[PDB]
């Protein structure tokens, strides 16, 4: 069962700065990694699919990259609305699994 | 209309159906098995084509009993389909060469 | 009764026997060799089918001399069997096309 | 001139063209996809031959949609080409055996 | 004596020679290339058979230009050889079915 | 995305001695590694392609070796003209990537 490591668990950044969340898979999973955003009291929301594919309705500020075992979710010019929990999820091998989560702090 | 050409077509249509159903069933059979990779439809379809043509790269393959049984049906349908096309090409050449001799 | 159809069947029955014996012998030959994976009957049978159809995913393959010799027999039996089916389909098309011309 | 022999040649020339174009397009389609290995022309050409003959070692294979679509065209062109050669060899044997009986 | 049966044999003998020479040349071509595994004769011979039948497990494959060129010759010789056997089986069925109708 | 590690970052050697630069790949890449030389204020210059293949116009003093994940670029009998930055680059997987560089010091 594929383990997804998200470290650090909390990330602090200054308004407008560039931020990067990391997700590490216990074994090579191509680019079968997806990112979700969950604001306080909200349900998860798909941000990036297959490591770097854009989703319609998501600010162009968000981008992903990586392949194999290391993945990055990036936000260029962070802002208040980005404060939330960010999760990665893999679909390479059954069963699907989720990372532990990374909190964005401004 | 020439049977060998009709059977060739029927063979192609049938193969396309086997590929789609095989893709569907492979996913249905492999989910639930820890470690399985044949679990999303787009790649499952690539896998089926990969199997039917007998290329078998090894990037994807079934690990469950029913996934393997589905795989066998796909291999056989592909081998039979392409084999039937070859047979039809043989009948066309044989028939035409007969003409080239008069008959 | 039409020979090409009889030989096709005989070919199928024979292939099924080669697959089962190949599965048995592959396990018999590979156990005792450090690192070998073709060592339990259910997957060995999957491997034999995989080899006979010539798909060869690479999830399982023989590492010993006798396992490889068994593998060759399986490859050849499969190639011959499916090749014989194609040949029979050619005879059916050739015969019927002759009729379609009167003969 | 004997059609089966002409179609065989045409088939060979055509296959060689499919291999070269497939090598070109595979690289064009796979670059831009993280993790892709089918990205330099010399190995892409080796990959295409590997696919056309349906050997498929698994040292290289497409990961993108268009790379896979290119792969399918290559598999089919190869299967069809070699299948057409077999068909021509059948027509040669059938024709000559007829002679061996007088006709 | 029936040509199709003679060509089949000639094909078998020739394939066996291609396998042995291919095994020899593959080793000759791959040694000197860092990372190459097709470098001792016994497995090289297994590799050649593996390639000729087009099974291609992926446990061994050439990484050098000349090793790949040797691989192509082996694939083609195998495809042609087995294809020629199928063609001969077609001529046997066609001839005998003619008899079954009198001719 | 393949990571290329070049350590140590600086290498000191005495005139005429043999020197060796190392390049380590995060995953096995066959022999798809290439070496470049960049003198102060100069553009990169190809030295070795595919880990050990010679390039015409490059002193026979330069040689490379390795396969898999570990690669070495060697200079037999270093001399003043060799003072520069040395980079490895991989072409096994997309996108191509560069090592961080190793400075040669005499
Ligand atoms: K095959
Ligand atoms: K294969
Ligand atoms: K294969
Ligand atoms: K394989
Ligand atoms: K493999
Ligand atoms: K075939």
């Amino acid at each position: 069962d594929i383990l997804l490591t998200q470290s650090p668990a909390i990330l602090s950044v200054s308004p407008g700065e560039r931020v990067s969340f990391s997700c590490r898979a216990s074994q090579s999973i191509g680019t079968d990694i997806h990112w979700y955003q969950q604001r306080t009291n909200g349900s998860p929301r798909l941000l990036i699919k297959y490591a770097s594919e854009s989703i319609s309705g998501i600010p162009s500020r968000f981008s992903g990259s990586g392949s194999g075992t290391d993945f990055t979710l990036s936000i260029n010019s962070v802002e208040s609305e980005d404060i939330a929990n960010y999760y990665c999820q893999q679909s390479n091998r059954w069963p699907f699994t989720f990372g532990s989560g990374t909190k964005l702090e401004i | 209309s020439a049977l060998h050409w009709r059977a060739a077509g029927a063979a192609t249509v049938l193969l396309v159906i086997v590929l789609l159903a095989g893709s569907y069933l492979a996913v249905l059979a492999e989910r639930g098995a820890p470690g399985a990779q044949l679990i999303t439809y787009p790649r499952a379809l690539w896998w089926s084509v990969e199997t039917a043509t007998t290329v078998g790269y090894g990037d994807l393959c079934p690990v469950t009993l029913w996934g393997r049984l589905v795989a066998v049906v796909v291999m056989v349908a592909g081998i039979t389909s392409f084999g039937l096309v070859t047979a039809a090409l043989a009948t066309w050449f044989v028939g035409r060469e007969q003409e080239r001799r008069g008959h």
